[PDB]
């Protein structure tokens, strides 16, 4: 309903999953309990919205040798973690990408994206900015000495 | 009638710039210890009673896409990851041939 | 210097698939995305997609989803593309492009300052005017392009048998090596490119561009 | 109004003129502020003087104010041709509002075209003669109509002289006639008298 | 150093109410008061009252103390020092002596002894309170006439006859031809209807090189007339040039 | 606009596609993009109600 | 009333002239990653002594406010006394005067205390 | 005439007393290898505030020149008024007075503004 405020009131918004690439981009990559999960987000972005009771389980893979931030030279081996790992988190936002070369057609398709980890910081630093203070200000008035 | 310049020191005048930001992470997080978890080692404890002064009549332009705090935080976390992995065990003699098989199932 | 080295052209049959490579050099491959654009003679240039070598992220045009596959080799800095189910409509010269602004901080993809030599593959809005322009050396050519969306507009020049070269970006800013004779102007939705004191090198075909969309082209020939 | 100004005041070019603005003690002027405004009829006014003697931003130093204990004054040095208009004063304070005065009309010391009734009007059917006067000074002209060299006293109406943008005046007179009188007279005229000189324009329905 | 634009002129019958807007732009809307001053042809200039958009305090004149409501919208920031805002006013119990021009004015300063003083003014909104009903204008084309035979100039125009009430806006070619346009004030006939005339002085050599379309707009009757002034004149003193 | 010396507690949660453990939006969910007409710029979506 | 640090930022210059002692107070405030704050508070004190040096070589020394013998050139945005202190903020004023700040600084450090103090040296010997 | 920084080094003390505002102006001037200048400009400002502290605790505060109520001891190279300002350079003078600089400094910081200001506190209460 907020997407229709920018791509036309009476349009079709279709959700599709990632187009392809590395595992860190096509899957929901994250850390939980020390382990690095890569979950299948094809059951969340598989929909088609026109102008007008259980849980969705997603298959998650686990990788120990990672190279996050697209860094070459340093590969980190995540040590195994004893015990069943359970974690409860909040999905508080998305990083979407729109398909191009449309011209024809009134529908718009959105797919999960990411890669650049700076976007993860931009989602919290949008309401802050740094300024420098220059306390020296000259101004005219009817004051002097003799 | 003729005006004269006068220097004022302490005027609310700021300009957009970039500087070196430091950290802050409460006081209970430092009690988490466990041989310095993540970053909090020599980080300044957060002020117990922070102050937020609402600048009345003030309209300031922000730009989340041209903000330097993001780049600084990114490079900070990268350097954090390197400093956190410098004194750890290096698995140099681990690229040996692996005679692997299926798991017992 | 930034250099995009493309593999040669080829002749395919209908139904087959094609694969092209483009090795980038002179800059950090991970900094900014590489784009793939096809140019068919007398046809509006079509942007196929972009790929961010960082993570291998991709974005495909609607028309090509399910047919095109873009990958990369970060070690050899080489971008790969594959196109399946080729039909006569796919005959065109395929280019790999890189934008002008590309630093570590950020970038701007759509100011295509760097182009590969192109690969001719044969298988067997923006309103730009006029269609053609016959002028003498010394005169001034005024090409117009009407938009509806607004945003950093670019002008490109293609010489007969050469890869297009970025001429103007942001509607009014000249690129490197562009003399004062080329100038850009804007009024409302209208954009004008003015080339004063025409000379042999200037003749060719010119394109206006707004993000991934291009104009129909204006052929400027010698009279 | 309770604030009384001067009815009319005059001044020559390159000289000065003083405008009075007085009234009862309840509005002027002890413990009261006085302002002045240049308000051309039909146009937007312009603030000239605020707080007795202070000039508004961008006002030429040719204007000056002065307040006594019972009335306030406005001196306009070096008179200009575009200063011949109405100037209002205002008695106000920091809390209460404005109480404007009666007004002061400051006095600083032709192309005629007659149109016959159109063909669309002859099928209505009516007939209206339009006598347009423009680029004449000072604004004081008289309009007389004639039906075939004979005075007309019915259906004669003339507008008031209005100042144009080129520091000149314009006006317009109209004569309401019947379709019979338009086809029974050889010609109709529009005499305009100004400073003794009488100009005259004549149209003829016969041709 | 901003701009105040008011709503169009409306016609209201006595007993009803009317709400006149005043949109501002180019400065901080909350830093200055909004005074409302009217002007009739029987009572002269009269200050009605002012209202401060930041807090909402109002100060109405005792004459308009029991029939005028002033309202203001929130400020819409544009830059750090300029913005766009809108102020309204609703005057009820309209009478015959309320016919005149109503202006909205921006204050002079923020602090001092003359903060609310009307400094920047608008263009004004004419308000007519009458029972006599709305009558549409009758546009008649004015045939070009000879202004200078040796000069080769002429003058053509349009005639707005019998309309009520004021005003009527006349433009040429949708506002393309503005030089030489002289619009004369209307005349108050004995019936009570107004009628003005517009005439533009144009060279005689321009015939099939420029289209003359006078655009007469009468918003109170919601009617627009686009007349094609015929370039072929009938003046014998001008036909010699053709 | 208000001024502060130190920002609120921002947890450096490194994740892709799904923003985890973030700040909830106010009223309606927020949509942020540097260039909406540009399909190459990512679209950051911020939620009002967290999804468990 | 105490709006705090940078309190009267949106107020007029005349109103903001009352909060001078507030922005002046919080202007100084009393292995890697620890040098991050060191180099910053060093640039902080260098910026402070830079402004104090400019404030000293001029006809001020005494902080907060000081008068000078320099005629205000009308070309430096010819505004009125009541149009500056009661109709303009310090940010808006500095945005206009940014072109002439260095010129005034030159007319303050050189033309004044270099000719005034030498004049006093001539007036104090007799 | 402006000889520049350290200009009147070979001139008499009386002549070099005219160039006081020149050596005072250029006295403050506004990964490894980059800390080389940091630690140097930090010692530079510590040397500046050191001299400013000595100049402040004495009966001067106002820089350049100041007079004092200290009798010139004949043992500190008993020279004449015309034999110092018109026959000796500052380097040659400091070479002789190097023994008594610390003694005079002690007679300036302690004997003066500690007994003089308290005297003023006794003179300002009535
Ligand atoms: C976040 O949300 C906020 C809302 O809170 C939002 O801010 C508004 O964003 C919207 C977009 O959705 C804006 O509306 C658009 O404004 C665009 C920019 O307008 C500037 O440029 C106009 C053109 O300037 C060039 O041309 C003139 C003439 O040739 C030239 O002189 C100048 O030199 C310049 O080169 C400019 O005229 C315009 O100025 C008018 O408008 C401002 C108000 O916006 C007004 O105050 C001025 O007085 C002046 O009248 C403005 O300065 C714009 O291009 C666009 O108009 C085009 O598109 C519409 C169709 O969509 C077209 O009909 C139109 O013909 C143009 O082609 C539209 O008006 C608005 O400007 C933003 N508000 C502010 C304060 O910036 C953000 O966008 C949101 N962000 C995100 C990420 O979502
Ligand atoms: C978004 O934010 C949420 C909110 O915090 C966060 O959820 C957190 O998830 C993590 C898992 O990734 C949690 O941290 C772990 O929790 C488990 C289970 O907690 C139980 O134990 C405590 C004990 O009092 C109970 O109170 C609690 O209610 C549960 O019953 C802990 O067992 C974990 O402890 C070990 O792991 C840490 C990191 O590995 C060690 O630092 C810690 O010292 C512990 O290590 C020791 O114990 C191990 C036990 O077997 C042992 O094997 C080890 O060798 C070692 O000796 C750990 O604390 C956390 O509980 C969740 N938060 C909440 C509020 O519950 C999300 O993770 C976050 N999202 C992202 C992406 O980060
Ligand atoms: C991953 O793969 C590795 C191999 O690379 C595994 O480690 C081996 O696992 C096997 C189990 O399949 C182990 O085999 C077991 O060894 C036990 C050791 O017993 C010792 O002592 C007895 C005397 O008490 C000797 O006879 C014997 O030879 C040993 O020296 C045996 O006791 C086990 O026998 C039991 O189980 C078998 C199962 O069929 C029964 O038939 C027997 O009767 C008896 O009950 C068994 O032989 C082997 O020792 C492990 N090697 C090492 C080096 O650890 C992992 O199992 C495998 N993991 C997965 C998940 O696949
Ligand atoms: C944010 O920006 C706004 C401007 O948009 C500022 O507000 C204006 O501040 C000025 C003064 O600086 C105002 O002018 C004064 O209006 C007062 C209105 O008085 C009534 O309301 C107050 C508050 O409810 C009551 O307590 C009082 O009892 C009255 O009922 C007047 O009393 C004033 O007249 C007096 O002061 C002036 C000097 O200003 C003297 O010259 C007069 O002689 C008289 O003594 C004056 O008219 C204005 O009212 C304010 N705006 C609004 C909407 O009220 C803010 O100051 C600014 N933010 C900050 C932090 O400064
Ligand atoms: C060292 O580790 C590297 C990981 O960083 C390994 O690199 C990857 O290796 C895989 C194969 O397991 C490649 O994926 C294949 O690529 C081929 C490309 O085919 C074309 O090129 C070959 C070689 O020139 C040519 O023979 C063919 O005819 C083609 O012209 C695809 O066809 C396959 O389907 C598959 O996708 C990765 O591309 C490669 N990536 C990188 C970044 O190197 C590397 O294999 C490891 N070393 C060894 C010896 O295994
Ligand atoms: C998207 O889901 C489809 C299932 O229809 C699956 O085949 C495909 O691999 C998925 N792609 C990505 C990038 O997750
Ligand atoms: C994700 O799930 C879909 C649907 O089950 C499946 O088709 C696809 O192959 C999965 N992707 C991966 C990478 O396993
Ligand atoms: C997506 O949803 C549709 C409709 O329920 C279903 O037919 C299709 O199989 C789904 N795709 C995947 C990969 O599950
Ligand atoms: C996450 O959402 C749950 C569900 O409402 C809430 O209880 C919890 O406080 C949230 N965590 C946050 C906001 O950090
Ligand atoms: C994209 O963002 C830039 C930067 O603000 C802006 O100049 C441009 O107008 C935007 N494009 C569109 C189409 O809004
Ligand atoms: C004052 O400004 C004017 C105009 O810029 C200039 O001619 C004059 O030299 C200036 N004088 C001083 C003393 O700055
Ligand atoms: C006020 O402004 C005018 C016009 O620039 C100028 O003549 C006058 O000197 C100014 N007065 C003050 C007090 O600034
Ligand atoms: C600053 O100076 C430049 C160059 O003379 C000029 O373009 C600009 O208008 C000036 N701005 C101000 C605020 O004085
Ligand atoms: C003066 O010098 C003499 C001899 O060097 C010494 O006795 C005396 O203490 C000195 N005076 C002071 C005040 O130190
Ligand atoms: C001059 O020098 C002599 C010899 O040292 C000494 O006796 C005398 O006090 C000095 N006089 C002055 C005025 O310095
Ligand atoms: C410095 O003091 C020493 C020790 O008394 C002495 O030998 C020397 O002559 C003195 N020098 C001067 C220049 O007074």
């Amino acid at each position: 309903k907020q997407l229709r405020k920018h791509f036309g009131n009476n349009t079709i918004i279709r959700f599709a999953n990632s187009s392809g690439g590395d595992l860190e981009v096509t899957t929901h990559s994250f850390n939980c309990g020390g382990e690095f999960f890569y979950c299948n987000t094809s059951g969340l972005f598989n929909s088609t919205w026109i102008s007008n009771n259980d849980s969705i389980t997603l298959p998650c893979r686990i990788k120990q040798i990672i190279n996050m931030w697209q860094r070459i030279g340093q590969a980190m081996y995540a040590p195994p973690i004893q015990g069943v790992i359970r974690c409860v988190s909040n999905i508080t936002g998305l990083i979407l990408t729109r398909d191009g070369g449309a011209n024809n057609t009134s529908t718009e398709t959105f797919r999960p994206g990411g890669g650049d980890m700076r976007d993860n910081w931009r989602s919290e630093l949008y309401k802050y900015k740094v300024v420098k203070i220059e306390p020296l200000g000259v101004a005219p008035t009817r004051c002097k000495r003799r | 009638e003729n005006l004269w310049v006068t220097v004022y020191y302490g005027v609310p005048v700021w300009k957009d710039a970039e500087t070196t930001l430091f950290c802050a992470s409460d006081a209970k997080a430092y009690e988490t210890e466990k041989h310095n978890v993540w970053a909090t080692c020599a980080c300044v404890p957060t002020d117990p009673n922070p102050q937020e002064i609402h600048l009345e009549n003030v309209t300031e332009e922000f730009n989340m896409w041209k903000n330097n705090m993001v780049e600084q935080m990114h490079t900070d976390i990268i350097s954090l990851w390197d400093q956190s992995l410098k004194p750890c065990v290096k698995l140099t003699p681990l690229c040996v041939t692996l005679q692997c098989t299926n798991v017992t199932n | 210097q930034v250099r995009l080295s493309q593999s040669g052209g080829q002749m395919k049959k209908p139904g087959e698939s094609m694969r092209l490579s483009c090795r980038a050099s002179g800059y950090e491959f991970l900094n900014c995305p590489i784009n793939w654009i096809r140019l068919a003679p007398g046809r509006r240039p079509e942007w196929m997609g972009w790929l961010k070598p960082r993570g291998g992220a991709v974005n495909y045009a609607r028309k090509f989803q399910g047919r095109v596959t873009m990958t990369r080799d970060v070690y050899s800095d080489t971008a790969f593309l594959e196109l399946r189910s080729l039909t006569s409509d796919d005959t065109a010269v395929y280019f790999c492009t890189r934008g002008k602004y590309c630093t570590a901080r950020d970038y701007y993809n759509w100011d295509f300052e760097h182009w590969g030599r192109g690969a001719p593959v044969t298988v067997s809005v923006l309103t730009q005017s006029p269609a053609t322009l016959s002028l003498s050396p010394g005169e001034t050519a005024i090409i117009s392009c009407r938009t509806s969306q607004s945003g950093s507009l670019a002008w490109y020049q293609q010489r007969p048998g050469q890869a297009p070269r970025l001429v103007i970006y942001s509607g009014s800013t000249r690129a490197a090596g562009i003399p004062d004779r080329f100038s850009g102007s804007r009024w409302g939705a209208d954009y004008n490119l003015s080339i004063s004191n025409l000379e042999s090198g200037d003749f060719g075909v010119y394109y206006c561009q707004q993000y991934e969309f291009f104009g129909q082209g204006t052929k400027v020939q010698v009279d | 109004s309770v604030l009384t100004q001067s009815a009319s005041v005059s001044g020559s070019l390159g000289q000065s003129v003083t405008i009075s603005c007085t009234g009862p003690n309840s509005v002027c002027c002890s413990h009261k502020s006085i302002s002045w405004y240049q308000w051309p009829p039909g146009r937007a006014p312009t603030l000239i003087i605020y707080e007795d003697n202070e000039r508004a931003p961008g006002i030429s130093p040719r204007f000056s104010g002065y307040k006594s204990y019972w009335s306030a004054y406005l001196t306009i040095s070096d008179l200009r041709p575009e200063d011949e208009t109405t100037y209002y004063c205002c008695s106000y304070t920091h809390n209460s509002g404005c109480v404007f005065g009666t007004g002061t009309k400051v006095s600083v010391l032709p192309s005629v075209t007659l149109f016959p009734p159109s063909s669309e009007e002859l099928q209505a059917n009516k007939a209206t003669l339009v006598c347009l006067i423009s680029d004449f000074y000072p604004g004081a002209v008289t309009v007389a109509w004639k039906a075939d060299s004979s005075p007309v006293k019915a259906g004669v109406e003339t507008t008031t002289p209005s100042k144009q943008s080129n520091n000149k005046y314009a006006a317009s007179s109209y004569l309401s006639l019947t379709p019979e009188q338009w086809k029974s007279h050889r010609s109709y005229s529009c005499q305009v008298t100004h400073e003794g000189s009488t100009v005259e324009k004549t149209v003829a329905p016969t041709e | 150093q901003g701009q105040l634009v008011q709503s169009g002129a409306e016609l209201k019958k006595p007993g009803a109410s009317v709400k006149i807007s005043c949109k501002t732009s180019g400065y901080r809307f909350n830093f200055y008061h909004i005074n409302w001053i009217r002007q009739t042809a029987g009572r002269g200039p009269e200050w009605m009252g002012w209202i401060s958009p930041y807090s909402g305090d109002k100060n109405l004149a005792p004459a308009f103390q029991d029939r005028v409501i002033m309202t203001t919208d929130t400020e819409v920031p544009v830059t750090s020092f300029t913005s766009t805002g809108a102020a309204y006013m609703e005057i009820r119990n309209l009478k015959f002596d309320d016919t005149g021009t109503y202006f909205c004015a921006k204050g002079l300063l923020r602090d001092g002894s003359s903060t609310w003083l009307p400094y920047l003014w608008g263009q004004g909104t004419l308000l007519t309170v009458s029972s006599a009903s709305t009558k549409g204008p009758s546009v008649f084309p004015l045939a070009p006439s000879s202004k200078s035979t040796s000069g080769g100039t002429a003058a053509l125009g349009c005639l707005v006859k019998d309309y009520f009430p004021e005003p009527v806006t006349v433009s040429w070619n949708s506002g393309a031809l503005t030089s030489g346009v002289h619009t004369f004030p209307a005349v108050l006939q004995s019936s009570g209807l107004y009628s003005l005339s517009s005439v533009v002085t144009v060279p005689s050599s321009s015939l099939g090189t420029q289209t003359y379309i006078c655009n007469v707009n009468h918003k109170p009757s919601n009617t627009k007339v686009d007349k094609r002034v015929e370039p072929k004149s009938c003046d014998k003193g001008l036909e010699v040039l053709f | 606009v208000s001024t502060v010396q130190c920002t609120h507690g921002i947890k450096p949660v490194v994740s892709t596609q799904l923003l985890l453990n973030g700040s909830l939006a106010e009223e309606e969910v927020m949509i942020r993009s540097e260039n909406i007409t540009n399909n190459a710029k990512n679209i950051l979506v911020q939620f009002n109600t967290p999804v468990q | 009333v105490f709006l705090g640090f940078l309190g009267a930022a949106g107020s007029t210059m005349g109103a903001a002239s009352m909060t001078l002692t507030v922005q002046a107070r919080n202007l100084l405030s009393g292995t890697v990653w620890g040098i991050k704050q060191l180099q910053a508070r060093v640039l902080a004190v260098e910026r402070y002594l830079r402004d104090q040096q400019l404030l000293g070589i001029w006809g001020c020394s005494g902080k907060l406010i000081c008068c000078t013998n320099v005629p205000w050139n009308s070309s430096w945005s010819n505004r009125n006394l009541s149009e500056i202190w009661d109709n303009m903020t310090w940010l808006q004023w500095d945005k206009e005067i940014s072109n002439y700040t260095q010129i005034i600084y030159g007319l303050l450090e050189e033309s004044q205390n270099q000719q005034e103090k030498n004049e006093q040296d001539l007036l104090a010997l007799d």
